[PDB]
């Protein structure tokens, strides 16, 4: 009985909340290299703060 | 101007020349074959006075128009 | 005095200026990842990934392609730098990673990455000299050496590749300047 | 006055002069054929009734 | 590379080939003109 | 398939590596180029064999010896072309003053 | 601010125009002469878009519509409130996109990179230039361009398609669509493979090029290899834009009938006419 | 003249020529076959006076 | 004339020849089968006077 | 005459020929597309018979 | 005066100049050919008083 | 006043300036060329009292 | 490899005989076709 | 390798085969013209 | 880097060229104004 | 680069080149004006 | 490698060839004009 609110609109805002969540996650992943930034005012992290640098386990011998 | 044969490998100049002449020949033939006047495969046996000529001016009737009315 | 560069001035976005020869010091497009691990890259089975073809008997040139060995190398100043005498192969994805060039103007053999070689006529015919646009024939004498002649570390790969990459800016003074 | 030809190539000079004359003479004829009504009177003389 | 001796020899085959082609082409044009003039 | 050195132009019949006993300037140019390359290619192949013998790695020694033999065979093929063109160069009037080989 | 490794790369040189004059950064951004011309055209074009919104019926983002002129104006500039504004914005767009590609070339030259990125972007600029310059020029009026509005340009796409009754039958469009779909499939496989070797299940060692190569070869039957998949992705993505440019430039200038009746040549091949 | 067969490989030029004639001959036959005048598979038995002729110039 | 088989690998020629004749034969048969006069599977039992003929000149 | 020091004849000659070949082909097709000079179809018309574009209406 | 050619490479400026003049010449000829009054390929033989003119302002 | 050429190398200004003025001159001519009052290629012969005026 | 001049003539004789036999069959086919339904 | 004698021999065959093919095509056009002239 | 006397020499040319251009443009506007005033 | 004398001689050709070009254009404009004036 | 002799000789061919072409084209325009004048 809500006239303006309809399921297609509800779905679309559900997607927007997921999508803006996804962009945040990807921008955290993008900062695992090269961060924190150098600046004349000291280190800078940008936003969001980056995920930490990964360490990779090599194949033990072969 | 026979010094042109010093500037290039003559084998390659013949390959380029043959290409240019062959392509230009086919261009002119298919242009003529697409025309009304020189559609020789269909109308080649027509006499020169019978062969089509492009009109100097089409007529019209004042209410007729080739294109629909626009905006 | 050992810092490789200085700011061009004090403003926030200003370029740096190299203090020495930037191709050798590794500044700008000649720079390499100086922290990179000084060990060889390894295959899935743990053997050295990049080795001279002479040291793996399973490898060979594909039948339709030119054999680069014995071909002259033509440098950026159109002088002959040397001749190819060995190929280095990637054993994980079979390809030629480097030519090894015997220098004409000395006793060194140096590596030449495949990505810096152009074949005449884009390889459609000729196929009988190698063209190295990046560096002059004199600059070949300073190409970084590998510690061994049967293997190459990930650091040496970065140093050698960075050296040729720098030549597109630093080989001649004019290459740094605008076209207009 | 002859020194004006020093440093020239005589085959260029004759090439330029010859081409200029050919251009000028053609222009002058097609102009003159327009003004003088000739060969238009010539054609009309021998034309068929 | 190319010698003048070959360059001059070769130009003779070019001229005769060219003339032969132009002779045939101009006969072909005059045949076409007789059949159906384009002016 | 196209040959390596004339490549795309082999579709149009230009094929200067073919065995030629008449004098021909195009084949002579090609033979001078390919002799220098193949002499250097033999020189490389025997340097490679010497290196692998020093390391003593038998299956690599075996292949380097096989490669050297193949490189010698290709050089002999070009030296045969060089000599037969040399024979023709001496007698065909328009030919080069410099030897082919 | 700079990445932790960045400073040694910030040298002078590599410009095409201007030399040292603009050879500096602003925050992360490289400026350069084409940076200055980029900002000029971006700013002028964007403010003229805002002016177009102001004199139109609404500020609703989806509904703003800066339309090209009537076809009667031909290749002239129309009155600014009658579509001449769309023409000025189009010149700014061409200037901004061209400046962006040349600035990319200056950046790539400064880093010792190949020119692949500027030329790949040239594919997109070609499609835009086809839509607003080449196709309208061949049709003889700038009014054949598409309008600048988030949904009104979709109305243009709809109507242009139905000018040919059944635009799916356009043969270059079928190829362009096939490239777009094949590109998206290839991108999902390349992304998946690199991630799945670099992020294996917990406690598994990091994967290798060999594992990637083996798996891919069970998917397609053949190994594409590392440089091959990037060549393929570039071929597919740029070919999609090039075939798009072809499919729209043949619609109108060269083919005027419905697209289904173009296929009459296939039905009349002599082996089965 | 014959020294052209030093400049070019006979074995190779013959394949190029024979391929060219095959293509040329097939094109000319298919152009004729789709005409009205020379659709010989349908109308080849018509006499020369009876075969089609393209439309003439006469008009109002 | 047998020297031609020294210039060309006869096994390459026989493959190229046989493939050419196969395609050419099929092309001719399908052209004829699509025609009206020679649609022999439907009308092959008609006599030569009963078989279709393509349209003539009008000659009106 | 020294302009030929700055430009290689082997390049210049092809560049000039390519320009002229394009320009000539452009002018012919522009004329052929016109009504007055569609000479394949109408070249046999006399100069008074050949088409002329519309004039000023004066009204 | 000639020190302009010490500031700039004359070769570059000649290529820049000729490119600009060629495009400018093409644009102006196209603008004229695309107009009514100067569409000379169709209407070039009209006299100066019969060539089109764009409309005046109204009388009021 | 001359010290702006110590800030800006004049040879790199003058190429930029020429481009700006070339574009500006082209823009102004085309704006006029397709106005009613100043479409001189088609109405240049009119004389000032006969030339269109954009009244409405 | 290669082919010997004796092998070339030996091949050529069969090749001619094949070609001639094939042309004969095709000739009979055309004459049967002609007498059934002439195309000119 | 190829002698000039072999180039001369091949030229003989190539010219003869070309001319013989043109002769056969001449007879074809003679027959075609007899059946249905194109001018 | 350019010296101050080089900058001073260029400045004299650059002022004179600019002002000469502006003078020519003013005459062009005078002709345009006489032919068809815009105010 | 170039010597100031070599610049000096080049400029004379560039000047006379520009002058000859202007001259032809000026004649072309006067012909165009005599055929169909635009003011 | 160019020389002033090579340049001066080539200049003669380019000048004479250009002018000869312009002569043949001037006749072509004379013929075209006589057939169907464009002014
Ligand atoms: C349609 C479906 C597909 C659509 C697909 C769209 C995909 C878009 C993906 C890219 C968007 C992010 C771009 C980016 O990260 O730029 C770097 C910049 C700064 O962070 P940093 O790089 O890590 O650190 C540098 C900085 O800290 C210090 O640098 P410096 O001192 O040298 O320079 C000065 C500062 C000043 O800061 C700014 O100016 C930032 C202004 C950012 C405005 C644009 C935000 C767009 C968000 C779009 C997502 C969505 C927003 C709703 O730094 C800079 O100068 C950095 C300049 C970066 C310029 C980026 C311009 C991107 C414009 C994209 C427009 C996209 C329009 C669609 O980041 C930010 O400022 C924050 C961005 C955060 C990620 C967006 C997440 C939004 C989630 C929803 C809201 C969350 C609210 C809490
Ligand atoms: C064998 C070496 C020569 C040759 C030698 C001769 C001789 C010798 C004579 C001819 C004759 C003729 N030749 Mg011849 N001819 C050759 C190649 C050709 C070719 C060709 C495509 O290459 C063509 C079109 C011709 C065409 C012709 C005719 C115009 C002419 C009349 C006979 C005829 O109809 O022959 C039909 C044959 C063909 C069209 C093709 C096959 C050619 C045959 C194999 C050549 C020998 C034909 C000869 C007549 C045989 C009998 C005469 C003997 C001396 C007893 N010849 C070869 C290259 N030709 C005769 C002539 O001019 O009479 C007035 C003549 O006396
Ligand atoms: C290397 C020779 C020189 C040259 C030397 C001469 C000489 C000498 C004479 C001419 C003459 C003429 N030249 Mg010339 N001329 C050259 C190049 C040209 C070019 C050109 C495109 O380059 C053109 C258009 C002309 C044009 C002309 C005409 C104005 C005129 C009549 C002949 C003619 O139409 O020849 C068209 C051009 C050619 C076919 C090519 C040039 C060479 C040929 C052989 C013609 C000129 C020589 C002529 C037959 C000599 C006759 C005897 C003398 C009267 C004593 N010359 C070259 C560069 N020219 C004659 C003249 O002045 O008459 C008033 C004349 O006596
Ligand atoms: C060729 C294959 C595909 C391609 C590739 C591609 N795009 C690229 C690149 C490449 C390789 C870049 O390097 C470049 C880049 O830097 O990306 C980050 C870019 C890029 N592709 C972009 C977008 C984009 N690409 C698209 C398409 C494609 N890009 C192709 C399918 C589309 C489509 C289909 O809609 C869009 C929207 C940008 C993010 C970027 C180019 C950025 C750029 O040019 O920046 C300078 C200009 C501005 C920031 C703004 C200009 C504003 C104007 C002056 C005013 C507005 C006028 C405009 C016409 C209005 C339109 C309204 C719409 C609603 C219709
Ligand atoms: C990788 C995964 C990413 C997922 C991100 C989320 C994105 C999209 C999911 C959207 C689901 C949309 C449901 C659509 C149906 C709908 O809206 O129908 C409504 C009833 O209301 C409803 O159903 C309410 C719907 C509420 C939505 C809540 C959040 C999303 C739920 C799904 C999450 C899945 C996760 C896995 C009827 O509408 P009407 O117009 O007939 O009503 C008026 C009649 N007069
Ligand atoms: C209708 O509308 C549109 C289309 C728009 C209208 C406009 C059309 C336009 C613009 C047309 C332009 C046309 C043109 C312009 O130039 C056309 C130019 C044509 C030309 C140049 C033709 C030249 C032909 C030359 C030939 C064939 C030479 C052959 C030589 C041969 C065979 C000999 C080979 C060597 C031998 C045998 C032996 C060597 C021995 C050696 C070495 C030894 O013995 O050692
Ligand atoms: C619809 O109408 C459109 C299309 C619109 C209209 C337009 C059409 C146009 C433009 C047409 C153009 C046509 C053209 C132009 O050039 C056509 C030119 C055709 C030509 C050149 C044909 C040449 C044929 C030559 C042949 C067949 C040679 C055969 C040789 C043979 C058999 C012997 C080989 C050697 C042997 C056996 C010896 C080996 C010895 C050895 C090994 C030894 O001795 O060891
Ligand atoms: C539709 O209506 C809309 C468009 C919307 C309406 C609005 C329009 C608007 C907003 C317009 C704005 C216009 C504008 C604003 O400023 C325009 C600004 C114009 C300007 C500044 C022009 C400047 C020109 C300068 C020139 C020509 C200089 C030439 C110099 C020369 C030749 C000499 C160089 C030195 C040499 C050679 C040294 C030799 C010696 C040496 C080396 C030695 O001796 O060593
Ligand atoms: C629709 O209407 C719209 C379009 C909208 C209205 C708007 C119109 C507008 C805005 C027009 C703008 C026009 C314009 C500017 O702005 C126009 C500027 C024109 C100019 C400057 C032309 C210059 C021409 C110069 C030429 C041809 C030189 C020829 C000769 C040379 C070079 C020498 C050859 C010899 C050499 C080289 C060897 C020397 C010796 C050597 C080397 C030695 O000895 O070493
Ligand atoms: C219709 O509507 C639109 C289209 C819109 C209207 C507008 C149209 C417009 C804008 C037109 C512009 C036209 C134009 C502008 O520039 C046109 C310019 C034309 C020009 C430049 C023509 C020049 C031709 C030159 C030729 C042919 C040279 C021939 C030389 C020959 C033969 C000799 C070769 C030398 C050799 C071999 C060397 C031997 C020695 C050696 C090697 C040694 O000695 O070493
Ligand atoms: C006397 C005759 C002697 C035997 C002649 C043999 C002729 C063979 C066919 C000639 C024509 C082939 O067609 C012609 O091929 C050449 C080959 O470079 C093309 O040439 C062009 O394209 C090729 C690739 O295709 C490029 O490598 C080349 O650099 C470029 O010039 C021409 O664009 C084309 O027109
Ligand atoms: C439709 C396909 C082609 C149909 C045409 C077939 C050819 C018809 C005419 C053939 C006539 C005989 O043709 C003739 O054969 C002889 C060998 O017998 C060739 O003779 C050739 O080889 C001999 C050596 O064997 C050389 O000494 C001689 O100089 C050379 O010409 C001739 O060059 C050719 O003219």
């Amino acid at each position: 009985m809500m006239e303006y609110i309809d399921g297609a609109q509800i779905a679309l805002y559900a997607f927007w909340l997921f999508f803006f969540g996804l962009i945040i996650y990807l921008r955290r992943e993008d900062k695992r290299e090269g961060y924190p930034l150098e600046s004349p005012q000291g280190p800078r992290d940008g936003w969001p703060k980056g995920a930490p640098k990964k360490t990779y386990v090599h194949r033990d011998h072969g | 101007m026979h010094r042109i044969w010093l500037m290039y490998d003559p084998r390659r100049v013949m390959v380029a020349l043959v290409g240019f002449l062959a392509v230009l020949a086919l261009v002119i033939h298919f242009v003529l074959l697409s025309s009304q006047r020189y559609s020789w495969i269909e109308n080649g046996t027509l006499g020169a006075d019978q062969a089509p000529v492009g009109a100097s001016a089409p007529a019209a009737a004042a209410e007729m128009s080739p294109l629909p009315p626009g905006r | 005095s050992d810092v490789k560069f200085v700011p061009a001035d004090n403003y926030n976005g200003s370029p740096i200026i190299p203090t020495g020869n930037p191709m050798i010091d590794g500044v700008g497009p000649a720079s390499w990842a100086e922290d990179r691990r000084d060990e060889p890259d390894l295959t899935y089975h743990g053997s050295h990934k990049i080795v001279p073809m002479r040291l793996d008997p399973t490898f060979s040139i594909a039948k339709g392609d030119p054999d680069p060995r014995g071909l002259p190398v033509i440098a950026a100043d159109k002088q002959v730098a040397g001749t190819v005498v060995e190929l280095w192969v990637n054993r994980s994805e079979p390809q030629v990673s480097y030519y090894e060039v015997q220098l004409a103007s000395g006793e060194r053999r140096v590596l030449l990455p495949t990505g810096y070689v152009q074949w005449p006529n884009f390889g459609l015919w000729g196929n009988d000299k190698l063209l190295v646009k990046s560096i002059t024939a004199a600059q070949f004498a300073n190409v970084p050496a590998t510690k061994r002649d049967d293997q190459i570390t990930l650091l040496e790969e970065d140093k050698i590749c960075a050296y040729y990459a720098g030549g597109h800016m630093y080989a001649f003074a004019e290459r740094s300047q605008p076209i207009i | 006055m002859h020194r004006i030809w020093m440093g020239t190539d005589p085959h260029i000079i004759m090439s330029a002069l010859g081409s200029f004359l050919v251009g000028a003479v053609l222009v002058m004829h097609i102009w003159a054929y327009g003004q003088f009504n000739w060969p238009a009177t010539l054609k009309a003389k021998y034309a068929t009734p | 590379g190319m010698t003048e001796e070959e360059a001059r020899r070769f130009h003779g085959y070019m001229v005769t080939g060219t003339l032969g082609y132009v002779v045939v082409a101009s006969v072909a044009h005059f045949l076409a003109w007789s059949w159906r003039p384009w002016f | 398939s196209v040959p390596v050195n004339d490549g795309i132009w082999a579709w149009y019949g230009i094929d200067d590596d073919r065995p030629m006993a008449a004098w021909s300037r195009f084949h002579a140019t090609r033979c001078v180029e390919q002799l220098a390359i193949n002499r250097a290619r033999v020189g490389a192949a025997e340097w490679a064999l010497a290196d692998v013998q020093a390391r003593g790695i038998v299956p690599c020694i075996a292949k380097a010896a096989a490669h050297l033999a193949r490189a010698r065979a290709e050089l002999a093929d070009w030296e045969a072309q060089g000599h037969r063109l040399e024979a023709a160069r001496k007698v065909t009037p328009g030919a080069w003053t410099t030897p082919v080989i | 601010a700079m990445l932790s490794f960045e400073k040694k790369y910030r040298v002078r040189g590599g410009t095409l125009i201007g030399g040292d004059l603009f050879d500096f950064w602003f925050g992360p951004f490289y400026v350069g002469f084409f940076g200055v011309t980029t900002i000029f055209f971006v700013t002028l074009g964007t403010l003229l878009c805002v002016w177009g919104a102001a004199m139109g019926p609404t500020w609703n983002l989806w509904q703003i519509n800066i339309a090209p002129p009537d076809l009667k104006y031909g290749l002239g500039l129309a009155p600014l409130r009658e579509g001449g504004l769309w023409q000025i914005i189009t010149l700014c767009a061409l200037g901004a996109f061209g400046s962006w590609a040349l600035r990319q070339a200056e950046i790539a030259r400064k880093l010792g990179m190949g020119m692949h990125i500027p030329w790949a972007y040239g594919g997109a600029i070609l499609a835009y230039t086809t839509l607003v310059v080449i196709r309208p020029f061949l049709l003889g009026a700038w009014g054949h361009g598409f309008p600048y509005g988030i949904f009104s340009h979709l109305d243009w796409v709809s109507n242009v398609g139905y000018q040919y009754l059944h635009f799916h039958y356009n043969p270059a469009h079928m190829i362009a669509v096939t490239f777009f779909f094949t590109n998206c499939l290839a991108l999902a496989m390349h992304g998946s493979l690199i991630l799945s070797v670099t992020n294996p299940p917990k406690g598994t060692p990091t994967g290798t090029s060999e594992q990637e190569n083996v798996f891919f070869r069970d998917l397609l039957g053949y190994s594409i290899g590392a440089i091959g998949i990037h060549r393929l992705g570039l071929f597919l993505a740029v070919g999609a834009a090039v075939w798009s440019a072809i499919c729209i430039v043949i619609s109108g200038p060269f083919w005027t009938q419905g697209w289904p009746e173009w296929w009459n040549w296939w039905l009349n091949l002599p082996i089965w006419k």
